[PDB]
DNA sequence: CTTGACAAAAGTGTTAAATTGTGCTATACTGGGAGCTGTCACGGATGC
């Protein structure tokens, strides 16, 4: 929703972001027609 | 995460575009972009390690 | 002022039909709004009931106010800036306000130019914008599809 | 191997249509911008 600060007139619009790759069955995405995979990453957990 | 930062690039694509102009004709229809977001996420799934 | 099912246009976006009164949470205590709908694009709208007539939410031309607009097309004209910048500016402005008479007039002198001296790739884009919006509200008032409205406009000229 | 005839390939002259290069737009716009990490060893210039 696009709301003007002045007129206080709410103008609501739905838009289209784009095409985001979705996960297949076994858990391997298909990018550029080729079956690919995202390997898990690891790092020291945030904190003190 | 990549959605967060990429959509922040799109946020640049929002806050900057909505002031060059006339508030008269205005709506996220013309204010919303794609390539920053869509290509950010397109970038995560390929060129990333 | 605006009743539930009043068929009116909410410029610049285009024609549509409103729907009703709502309380949408904005700032402090919820103020009444007109939920206003639109035909093709699926998005809602909320127009403040405070001063909806001065905010740019206006009525739709009656079925009897068509010939004045068609005449503002066929023979209609208006002064336009010399420098291309200011010309584009004014075209955009009239394409903002939503005033049907004004837009028809602008489209009149602009169209008059397209058929005579020529038209740029800018002024013509705005011109087509005008003709399309005209097609929208002339379709809404006369209860006809956009074909017959655009055919009224093509009747003005040929 | 030779002469004339002649079709096409090729040469040249002149234009129409396209491509490309230039200048300017006047309300007022007047000091960016984005972040990143979990070595290690030694050699040299430099600040103590």
């Amino acid at each position: 929703q696009l709301i003007h600060k002045d007129t206080g007139l709410i103008k609501e619009d739905e838009v289209f972001l784009g095409h985001l790759p979705l996960m297949t069955e076994d858990g391997s995405f298909i990018i550029n027609g080729a079956d690919r995979v995202i390997v898990s990453q690891i790092h020291r957990s945030p904190g003190v | 995460d990549q959605f967060r930062v990429g959509l922040a690039r799109l946020a640049r694509g929002v806050r900057e575009r909505m002031v060059m102009g006339s508030p008269d004709t205005l709506t996220p229809a013309k204010l919303v972009n794609s390539r920053p977001l869509e290509a950010a996420l397109r970038e995560f799934f390929s060129r990333s390690q | 002022e605006f009743r539930p099912g009043d068929k009116v246009v909410l410029p610049p976006y285009g024609v549509g039909v409103v729907a009703g009164i709502a309380q949408r949470s904005v700032s402090g205590v919820s103020r009444a709004y007109y939920q206003v709908d639109f035909p093709g694009s699926r998005s809602k709208a909320y127009v403040p009931v405070e001063a909806p007539h001065s905010v740019g939410l206006r009525k739709a031309l009656a079925p009897e106010e068509v010939p004045v607009i068609l005449d503002l097309l066929k023979n209609g004209r208006m002064p336009l800036p010399k420098q291309w910048a200011a010309r584009h500016r004014k075209t955009s402005e009239i394409l903002a306000d939503g005033n049907p008479y004004r837009i028809a007039q602008m489209a009149g002198q602009l169209r008059a130019w397209e058929v005579e001296r020529g038209l740029p790739d800018l002024d013509r884009q705005a011109l087509r914008r005008a003709i399309h919006l005209l097609a929208e509200e002339v379709a809404q008032s006369l209860e006809i599809t956009v074909q017959e409205a655009k055919r009224l406009f093509e009747e003005a000229w040929g």
